[PDB]
């Protein structure tokens, strides 16, 4: 019962990303485009080539269940992930393999605590193309074992305090989980912030000229809490949360950063942005708060 | 030109768990619907599934043959769902132009591994539609479409086919009352969630039977709310489209609950 | 002996001190221009580590025929109104500057074949430009300036023979330098891309309405920077002339070569400290550390 | 309505140096025009420098009174140039206003510490003009404005402000053949550069002394390109456009070198 979790991170997954790395399991091929997003990216896989995480735990929005959270439960999984927005960007072959004994860690402590819970056990069920996307800009090696966690849609079927709350207790059990399992763990939140976008895409997609926010609120909304992020005063950032969300459309109302912070008992420590870049208008920032360097977490 | 107009549901419940009966009520319905469906020899299916969404441009799908098993991302536990869909890539082609002229940005979908949604999958399986013989045009539900929209588009893919000489059947796939439970129940216990929506989905099909386009239009206007229907009831809104607006009345086949929807196989007279 | 600590590509873009809202600049906006002053940020952070003894900075916004220009009075202060963006910079500034190294600078740029000249004039006013990257390095001004002027050789004759001139200048001021016993941090004041919007934003801090002006421009910047970042050094100078001509880059001016003449051309992997865009103009704040890597003592 | 027209440099060493017999001679010949432009009882005097440049929009000076002293960037090592600078402010943003009306995006300059060039101080101060009663309306130099761009904003200047019924005295400010010496050199040495050049100033003076306008034009065509002009000599297509591309001859007060660059003083017949 030595486990604890190492770091967090804000790890959005525009599939742009990797469309311009051009990665050998992409098949489509593109000029480049998107260099800033995916410098801030290099970076957060520096820190991550330092943690030496035994798991990556993420929580993804594109994974949607009405009926409680759900968790992958099989060994191994492969395929094509194609992104039904971008399939000219995103038509990924994926293998991964998932900590099973961790996710149904998770899962016993989600239903102690009172949620709705189910385990993937289905070996044919194809992972969300923003879990995929989320990974393989954090880890392209792609040889950490994975716990996927599904989006539970009670902020957008019932009220957003509420939804939000379910993602609290949720992120409660996923602590609770790590620490009994001994393993160091690495949080991810797949979300963007400003998510107010382009209606009509660029002629050649990774022509930068034509790639800017999409609105001036949205920018302004993502640059305040940013700043607050970067100051330590996360407080005021789970203050204005929901008009955060309202005003710019934030993409953090699936409920994976309130998770995140919920799992890391609400740390209130300076967060490193390691850089931020709007994707089709929509704000995209990787943020990191790594509690190794806190002296939270011991090192590898 | 359009010879056959069917609604039905999108869950995958009755094609997975046929054992229980309540859900079995719906395979058998929409089995028989696609015989009503094929006796009426249509040359191709226009079908518009809920569960297949749009954000940028209008997508339609555009491969020859997409053949592949698909996982359903709530109802996973439950099984999987071959599917062998053959699509009409000139016709798809010939609306991805129509929607161009008139303003509608649009594109294809042509790509394998495409994540073709469970609605149209279990459409095809279930009526035995999108053959090689029986193709199928598959538009998809923009997002930022309304529901005066979805008429319209509806309106133009079928003038654009009917002026090509070929018989369309239409289906909308979708539900109706949208309100679902969410937690794991036992089956048979299943009914619609309140009772409100009940008497709303039970008084709209009633209207569709009757024919009382009218009265159909009157009780549209609160029906999406009150009944909290499924993505707006825009599935209903591209069957209208594409009959012009009128149809002389309909036969629902089945109305029940699928984990507190409210769903039902209809089928429209011409 | 002295030697230089660290090399940086500082870009001068008034909209920078305009979004930080700085005590010196009476203008004051809303936010802006966030990802390069997080740049910046990183970059200040070096500045603190590193502790240099000097700041030497070439400018293009002082323009000057007759030879290398080097400022040579004990200090400077007064108002600096940019021209062209008075509306986002109005700073009044109090620069000191190291006059024994300037003098060096220019005795060896002299005996190395250049012409130059001492600015001994105390009711000059120092450039917009050279205010911005000292502000945007180093915001405290408490690091003693060396400022040099950029030939227009490079627009008036030639344009290989005008660097080659920028070449003989860095060589010249790591003479001084080495002669000096003073820990150094040179500065290129220079953009990327500077194809540029020919109209502003109403709200000037709109950045909605900021966005590369060309596509090859930033496909340009994109190129040159990754090239710095893999330590390709011989071959960015290679794609110098042909990347100042397809982006019209400001690295014409002079300062990039000026400072990595002085580095004796290193090939060590540079770092990017961020990259961000200016009314459609590609900045890169861009620093070669040779503390970190072992070729210059620390503090 | 035009009342008098002249070309001054814009150097400040016969200002800041006058000790030299050779650069004095601009100095006093400067000073006899601002007597002539005085005699022409002028209301305002219209001013467009090469040394104050503009990127995006076209900037007017709109400071009621701008007083400073300023330090030449070139030739800090002479001395310093005080200026007391007053601006008609209702003509200048008229300017501004009749710009707009033809699409040519233009704003104001009123700011304490703006940097007034080089050019229009010494040209305000030797001719005296800019005082209070005389004040001044200076247009910057757009370097995206070419030649054409530039006649056509001295017209719209002159008709916007002649519609006010006010007498313009204008002033272009610059030079001629624009190679400099690039080293110290003896000032009693001072000569043009090369011969070609000397010889194409002298002629594009008799042109304007003896008004062969058709000629002054061919001229033109290649005059910037063969004498490496100053700013594509567009200061002196700020006079033609003011003019409307006539006038009846010149006298020139005097020509001669200013640190290798051909320079004159050139008084305009109307
Ligand atoms: N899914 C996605 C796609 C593009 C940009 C941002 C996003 O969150
Ligand atoms: N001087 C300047 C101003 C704006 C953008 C880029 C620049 O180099
Ligand atoms: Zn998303
Ligand atoms: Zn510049």
């Amino acid at each position: 019962a030595n486990g604890e979790i190492i770091s967090g991170f804000i790890a959005p997954h525009p599939p742009h990303l990797v469309y311009g790395e051009n990665p050998p399991q992409n098949e489509p091929k593109s000029t480049g485009g998107w260099e800033q997003l995916r410098w801030a990216y290099e970076r957060a896989r520096a820190s991550i080539e330092e943690l030496k995480p035994d798991v990556l735990l993420v929580h993804s929005p594109h994974w949607i269940t009405s009926v409680g959270h759900h968790f992958i439960g099989v060994d191994h999984l492969q395929g094509r992930s194609v992104d039904p927005i971008f399939p000219n960007l995103f038509r990924f072959d994926y293998s991964i393999n998932f900590d099973v004994e961790l996710s149904e860690a998770c899962c016993e402590e989600g239903r102690k605590a009172g949620l709705v819970t189910k385990m993937m056990r289905n070996p044919r069920f194809r992972p969300d193309y923003g879990t995929i996307t989320t990974l393989h800009m954090i880890r392209p090696q792609w040889d950490i074992p994975v716990v996927s966690i599904s989006a539970n849609n009670t902020p957008y079927y019932l009220s957003m305090e509420e939804g939000l709350g379910e993602m609290d207790v949720l992120g409660k059990a996923t602590r609770e989980a790590i620490l009994k399992s001994g393993k160091r763990a690495v949080l991810l939140a797949s979300n963007t912030l400003s998510h107010w976008h382009f209606h009509e895409e660029p002629v050649p997609p990774e022509d930068m000229s034509k790639e800017h926010p999409q609105t001036k609120i949205g920018y302004e909304w993502d640059m305040r809490m940013i700043e607050l992020m970067r100051q330590g005063r996360m407080e005021e950032v789970f203050q204005l949360l929901p008009q955060f969300i309202e005003e710019a459309f934030a993409e953090v109302k699936s409920g994976a950063f309130t998770w995140m912070h919920a799992a890391m008992q609400y740390p209130n420590l300076p967060a490193e942005l390691h850089g931020y870049g709007t994707v089709i208008g929509t704000g995209n920032a990787v943020v990191e708060w790594n509690l190794v360097k806190a002296g939270l977490a011991r090192v590898a | 030109t359009i010879v056959s107009a069917f609604l039905v549901p999108g869950s995958p419940l009755p094609h997975l768990r046929p054992d229980v009966k309540s859900w079995e009520s719906f395979k058998v319905a929409m089995q028989n619907v696609g015989e009503k469906l094929r006796a009426s020899k249509p040359d191709v299916v226009l079908i518009y599934s809920t569960q297949w969404f749009a954000v940028l441009d209008e997508i339609w799908l555009t491969r020859q043959r997409s053949l592949d098993i698909h996982v359903d991302e709530n109802w996973h536990e439950f099984g999987e769902l071959p599917y062998d869909i053959y699509s009409d890539v000139d016709l798809a082609n010939a609306c991805i132009e129509s929607c161009r002229a008139a303003g509608v940005n649009a594109r294809g979908a042509d790509y394998e591994s495409f994540p073709i949604d469970t609605g149209t999958i279990v459409a095809c399986n279930a009526l035995k539609v999108g053959t090689s013989d029986l193709p199928v045009v598959v538009a998809s539900n923009n997002l930022y479409d309304d529901q005066a929209a979805t008429e319209r588009l509806a309106a133009l893919a079928v003038a654009c086919i009917s002026e090509k000489g070929k018989r369309i059947a239409v289906i909308g796939v979708g539900g109706l009352s949208g309100s679902v439970f969410t937690t794991a129940i036992d089956p048979a216990e299943d009914r619609v969630v309140k009772a409100v929506e009940d008497d709303c989905n039970k008084n709209i099909l009633s209207l569709m039977e009757s024919g009382n386009i009218q009265a159909l239009r009157e009780a549209l206007k609160s029906y999406s709310k009150e009944a909290r229907a499924e993505m707006g009831f825009k599935h209903f809104h591209w069957l209208l489209g594409a009959l012009d607006g009128h149809f002389k009345g309909a036969t629902v086949h089945h109305y029940g609950a699928l984990y507190g929807s409210g769903a039902a196989v209809v089928e429209f007279s011409i």
